[PDB]
Order: C-alpha cells, then sequence, then structure tokens
C-alpha cells in the first residue's frame, strides 16, 4: 500500500537546494520508511527500487535511502540489496556518481555512524563473489573501493581484520580485487597500502581484546599483495614491516619465522607472473637482507633475526642473470657493512646451515662463487666460504662423478676466476690426496691439455688453452711447492701431455699461448726435480 | 670443424672427461650433461642407426685401435645429423689409458 503512496512525493524530485529545507524534509523521510519494518519492508523496497531505479538526476530518494540506512543499520539489508541485484543484473551500471551509491559514498563520508558504515561493508562483501553476465568481475569490489577510500583510516585497518579472517564470498577474494580496483581505476594503491600490515602484523596493544586472540592468517592468497606493496614500499618501511612481524607474540604466529619465510616464497613466486609492477633488481638484498643484518647489529630483537639467516640459509633457493649477481653482491655486502662482531656471526651461522641440513654438491657451489668474488682479501668471510668449500669437496669424495666435472669447470667453465679456480684447484687436489680419486685430478689435466692443444695446432678453443696454461702456471706459484713437485711428475711421465705443450712452445699463430706455454714449461724443469 | 671428446678407459664404460666448445654448441650437450656419462648415449638406443657399425666400435674399442667410421648421431632437439668418428687410444707404458674422439660434424 504505503510504496503507492509516496509515489508522487517530493522524494522523487531533486532535493531542494536550501539546506534546512534538504535536512528537514529528509528527516521526515527516514521516520515515514521506518514506521512500518515489518515482514514486508524488503519485498516492500525491493518493488520501490527496481522500479523507480536507474535514473540520471539527482534525487532527495537517494538520501533518504542513504540516511534509513545510517539511523537503521538492522535494516540495511532490505535498503542495499534491491540495489546489490541490479547491479548484479545490469539494470545499474556502476558510477561512483551514480545516484543511489552518490549518497552512500556520502554518509561513510559517531559511533552510530561507524555501525552503520561497518555492516554497508559487511554485506557488500558477501555478495561479492565473482559472476559472469571482458572477463569475469566481481560487481560489489569497486563500491567498496570508493566507500573504504573516503573513510577514516581506522575502519579500512579493521575492514582488512574482518575480511581476511584475521580473528559467502571467499575473504582473500575480496581484498585483492578491491586493492586492485583502486589501482585499476585510480593511479594508486592505498587500500593495498593499508591491508599488508594489516595481514602480517598483530592489532595495535591498546585495542586490548582484539589483540590478544588473533591469528596470523593462511598467506597463500594474497601473494600478488607483497608483492605489489615490497614493489613500492620504501626499503626503510619494509624493514619496519619485518621486524614487527619478527618480534610479535607468538599467539599471532605458530612459528614467526615459517611466516617470515613463507612470505619471501610468495614474492619469488609472485614475480614470475605479476604484471605491471617489478620488483627492484636487488629485492631480496633490499628489502630483506640490508635489514635482517641491521637488526643483528643493533636485544632479543637481534636474537629472532639470527634465526632467519639460519633458516634461508639452510633452505637454498634464495640462490635459485642480473638477479644472481645482485643477490649474490648483495649477500656479500651485508657481510661487509655491518661489523666484524655480526660477521663471525653470520658465518658460524652459515656453517650450521651447511650441515657442520641440506646435502652439500658442486651444483650449491657454483652460486656461492660469485658471492666469494666480491668478498675482500683475507677476511674471515672468504675463510668461511673456503671452508664450506673443503666441506664440499669432502663430501663429494665420500659414482656419478661430479669430482670430474667439476674439476672441468674450474678449469675452462670460467664461472668465474682464474685467480680462485687457481687458488680453488688448489685446494680441490690438495682434497683428494687425502683419501683413486687423485688419478681423477691427474688424469683430466692431460686430457683437457692434450685435446686443447691438438685442437689449436691442427676462437673459444685457443682462448681456453691460455686459461688452463695460466691456472697450472699459478698452480706452482700458490703445500704450495708441494703441489708443484706433484705437477712436474705428472707431465713427463706421461708422453702425451710432454708432446702437447713443446707444440704449444712453438705456436706463434697466438702470441699470448706460447710466452705463457713457455714459462709453465721452465715451471716443470725446475719443480720436476 | 672438429669437436673433440675424452674417455677416460681406467673406468667403467670409458665416462667422458672433456667436451670441446663446439661439441657444446652443436649438440646442446653442454659438458655438465655428459661428463661422467659414455657416449654410448648420442645415438639413443635408436633402431635406425646401424647396428653393426656400433658394434664394430666397441669390438674395436677393446684390443685398443684406431676406428674411422661415420654414424648419424642427433642433438636432444631431435635434430639428426652425422659425423665421421676417429677414435684414438693413448697409452703410455703402454695400458689405454685415455680414448680421445674427433667427430667431424654434418648435417
Ligand atoms: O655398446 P655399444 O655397441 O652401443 O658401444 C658402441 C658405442 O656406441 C659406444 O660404446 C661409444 O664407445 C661410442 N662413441 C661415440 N658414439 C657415437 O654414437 N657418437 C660419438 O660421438 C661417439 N664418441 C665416442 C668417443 C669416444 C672417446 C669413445 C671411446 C666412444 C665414442
Amino acid at each position: 500500500r504505503w510504496i503507492d503512496g509516496l509515489q508522487f512525493s517530493s522524494l522523487l524530485w531533486p532535493p531542494p537546494r536550501d539546506p534546512q529545507q534538504h535536512k528537514d524534509q529528509v528527516v521526515a523521510y527516514v521516520e515515514y520508511f521506518g514506521q512500518f519494518t515489518s515482514e514486508q519492508f524488503p519485498d516492500d523496497i525491493a518493488e520501490l527500487v527496481r522500479h523507480q531505479y536507474p535514473s540520471t538526476e539527482k534525487r532527495l530518494l537517494d538520501d533518504v535511502l542513504a540516511m534509513f540506512v545510517l539511523h537503521h543499520p538492522e535494516h540495511g539489508h532490505a535498503v542495499i540489496l534491491p540495489i546489490i541485484s541490479c547491479l548484479i543484473d545490469g539494470s545499474l551500471v556502476y558510477s561512483k556518481e551514480a545516484h543511489p551509491f552518490a549518497s552512500f559514498i556520502s554518509l561513510v563520508c559517531s559511533e552510530q555512524w561507524a555501525l552503520a558504515c561497518g555492516e554497508i561493508l559487511r554485506i557488500l562483501t558477501h555478495y561479492n563473489r565473482p559472476i559472469y553476465k571482458r572477463k569475469p568481475l566481481r560487481p560489489l569490489s569497486p563500491w567498496i573501493s570508493d566507500i573504504l577510500l573516503a573513510a577514516p583510516l581506522g575502519i579500512r585497518s579493521d575492514y582488512f581484520r574482518w575480511c581476511s579472517g584475521v580473528m559467502v564470498a571467499n575473504g582473500a577474494g575480496v581484498i585483492l580485487s578491491v586493492c586492485d580496483d583502486e589501482v585499476a581505476r585510480y593511479e594508486t594503491a592505498t587500500l593495498t597500502a593499508v591491508a599488508v600490515p594489516a595481514l602480517l602484523l598483530p592489532p595495535p596493544t591498546t585495542s586490548l581484546d582484539e589483540h590478544l586472540v588473533a591469528g596470523l592468517p593462511a598467506l597463500e592468497p594474497y601473494a600478488r599483495l607483497f608483492h605489489r606493496y615490497y614493489a613500492i614500499a620504501t626499503p626503510s618501511a619494509t624493514q619496519r614491516l619485518l621486524l614487527g612481524l619478527l618480534e610479535a607474540p607468538p599467539s599471532w604466529a605458530p612459528d614467526a619465522l615459517d611466516a617470515a619465510v613463507q612470505l619471501v616464497e610468495l614474492l619469488r613466486a609472485a614475480e614470475d607472473y605479476a604484471s605491471g609492477v617489478r620488483l627492484p633488481r636487488n629485492w631480496m638484498h633490499l628489502h630483506f637482507l640490508r635489514a635482517i643484518g641491521i637488526a643483528m647489529s643493533m636485544g632479543v630483537a637481534a636474537d629472532a633475526a639470527a634465526a632467519l639467516l639460519f633458516r634461508i640459509l639452510s633452505q637454498p633457493a634464495l640462490l635459485f642473470e642480473a638477479t644472481i649477481e645482485a643477490t649474490a653482491q648483495g649477500i656479500a655486502s651485508m657481510l661487509c657493512a655491518h661489523g666484524p662482531e655480526v660477521e663471525w656471526r653470520i658465518c658460524t651461522i652459515w656453517e650450521a646451515a651447511y650441515g657442520l641440513p641440506p646435502i652439500l654438491s658442486w651444483n650449491l657451489y657454483i652460486p656461492l662463487l660469485k658471492v666469494l668474488e666480491y668478498l675482500p682479501r683475507g677476511s674471515p668471510s672468504e675463510a668461511c666460504l673456503m671452508k664450506i668449500f673443503v666441506a664440499t669437496v669432502e663430501t663429494i669424495l665420500s659414482a656419478m662423478s661430479e669430482l670430474r666435472a667439476m674439476v672441468h669447470a674450474l678449469f675452462l667453465e670460467s664461472c668465474a676466476g682464474v685467480e680462485l679456480a687457481s687458488r680453488l684447484l688448489f685446494v680441490v687436489l690438495t682434497v683428494c690426496v687425502s683419501h683413486g680419486p687423485v688419478a681423477a685430478f691427474d688424469s683430466y689435466v692431460l686430457a683437457a691439455v692434450c685435446a686443447l692443444a691438438c685442437e689449436v695446432q691442427l676462437d673459444s678453443a685457443i682462448s681456453h688453452t691460455r686459461r688452463i696454461l695460466a691456472i697450472l702456471e699459478a698452480l706452482f706459484s700458490l703445500a704450495a711447492a708441494m703441489v708443484a713437485a706433484h705437477i712436474s711428475e705428472l707431465f713427463r711421465r706421461s708422453k702425451a701431455l710432454t708432446h702437447a705443450l713443446s707444440g704449444l712452445m712453438r705456436c706463434k699463430w697466438d702470441k699470448e699461448i706460447h710466452k705463457r706455454a713457455s714459462s709453465l714449461y721452465n715451471l716443470i724443469d725446475v719443480h720436476s726435480k | 670443424p672438429c669437436g673433440f671428446v675424452v674417455s677416460d678407459a681406467l673406468e667403467p664404460d670409458n665416462p667422458i672427461i672433456y667436451v670441446n666448445t663446439v661439441f657444446e654448441i652443436v649438440t646442446g650437450y653442454r659438458a655438465e650433461e655428459v661428463i661422467g656419462r659414455n657416449c654410448r648415449f648420442l645415438q639413443c638406443r635408436h633402431p635406425m642407426v646401424d647396428s653393426t657399425i656400433v658394434a664394430k666400435m666397441r669390438q674395436c674399442l677393446e684390443n685398443g685401435i684406431e676406428f674411422q667410421g661415420e654414424l648419424l648421431n642427433f642433438r636432444k632437439d631431435g635434430s639428426p645429423l652425422m659425423n665421421k668418428l676417429r677414435l684414438v687410444p693413448i697409452r703410455e707404458e703402454d695400458e689405454i689409458t685415455h680414448f680421445i674422439g674427433v667427430l667431424l660434424f654434418t648435417d
């Protein structure tokens, strides 16, 4: 009956421009509406909304609808849902200035106000599951955004706490879809800026009851969010972010370390498919390694970052072109800068990490080479990587014969460093004699030297000979005099090596190869006996 | 352009130790995958590669004699080539410690 009555009122004609008549009039209709609230009321307004919408003029009906929800959140359901259904239908296109929505955005921008506001978002969340009726989308994602956008920071933070389930549509689904709509239609990312602290960090202590009972959510769905936040977050902010998660109470996280590591997994995984926001080239070092060290440099907060590196280095997938250099270069830099005291710890955490746990293989050490190149001269860090080196070699000695390929790599692969490889191979040989395996090293040299010596005499091929001569030429120079005795004994008890050197001596096709070959030879002669 | 390869005849099935740069670039098999493996694999077997010519190698390999012959071998791409291999036993005291294969690929 009553819908039919207000059909010709000033309810459907533009709001009187007078503020006083605007207010007095709206105050009158909100009480007329609210007088009923019968069983029929949802069914009643439903007929009223579909019949009267949409129009393009601004009307006083928007403001009565918007206010009635505010003064009677109990019946926000009966008011918003008819609009929700038409938004799903396509009857209503959603524009932030489309006129049912113009005012619901406006009431949100006072405890009465908060609850009404809350329930509006709590309703729109549940109906926001994806539909297809040109991708399939979430129909009410953008409206949630503009309401959440035009709102105090206090409720945004509490929306994401409620939505993700920190304390019907997928909770993870909406947060991602409303954070994207802001990025999609607006050109900024402020909702994802409040959402990432909202998930990782506990409620503030000042909010006590909530704080005491809250749990870190499942971080698997919000893997893009963290990538997008970390793609933009100033480096100081992420170290604020990480520490907060690191020094949180245990009721928050089963194992905060498992979750700090889990976060890393997801940005790395989302790095392969994320579009529009690219992580920095030092993102592993910048947002993590920079911070994780300083924690050690600066009470018990330092103690927990130490558990992360043991975690980081007991799962060596961080090392898994330029990302590797930067990742490796970064590991080197966090070592140097922080101080002698922390280096000794970092290095002893590393040792405890590598089973001195993961197995040890030459393939494990290929990445640490790129770290070791950047290390300085004689530091304990260099000693530590060389100590883990010996550990690797000891272990391989203990069928597939990874050893035979290893020596090929240091000798010739350029993985790199003739300086290192001379030093590295020296260690390699010294371990084999301790334990056969020494024949392997003895055997490879002749094979490489003689095959390359034959190829040259009969661009890349000449380049490798030079390197092998220098590696061997230097093995004499750097039990340093002792390995020297072995090489000279190796060369002149085999007639094949004997010949190959001689032709290399006399090769002028390449200037530097025969300057080099001559010197190695004379070094063989003296250390022969 | 000759590709080179070496085997340690002192081990079982003569596993590879050295791979020439051109071999790495004309077989797709960089050194790391093939070292410790014998080169029995370049033909893999596959029915159409001549069964006799492969057996003539292994017989020739035992007594330690040079073998020159020609099979078709293919990159892991599946794209096939053929080369004339020269297998050169090397010895000193005089036990065959090493082998050297000098193969000249031709598609
Ligand atoms: O058991 P089977 O009869 O199959 O053995 C014969 C050969 O197939 C095998 O044993 C190797 O000795 C052959 N071989 C090559 N075979 C190829 O098909 N392509 C190559 O390029 C090969 N290079 C080789 C190089 C060397 C040094 C040896 C010893 C063998 C070899």
